[PDB]
């Protein structure tokens, strides 16, 4: 995950950010989609 | 009577997730050890 603050509408921000770990899960499922929760 | 408790040992294909401790011992410094930090294991 990461998070950066932005002031720009309907496009993709241009920069470079990389994304930390945040944890770490070993459930042993399988999984083939998903869905959000909104 | 007499209760009896029993534990069942089951060992599935996934990850363990509960355990056996392992002993951390004493950090010595400024000198030539067999480390072993977390797994990581070296001299």
């Amino acid at each position: 995950s990461k998070h950066t603050p932005i002031n720009l509408v309907r496009d993709l921000p241009q920069g470079f950010s990389a994304l930390e770990p945040l944890v770490d899960l070993p459930i042993g499922i399988n999984i083939t989609r998903f869905q959000t929760l909104l | 009577p007499y209760r009896v408790v029993v534990l069942s040992f089951e060992l599935l294909h996934a990850p363990a997730t509960v355990c056996g401790p392992k002993k951390s011992t004493n950090l010595v410094k400024n000198k030539c050890v067999n480390f072993n930090f977390n797994g990581l294991t070296g001299t």
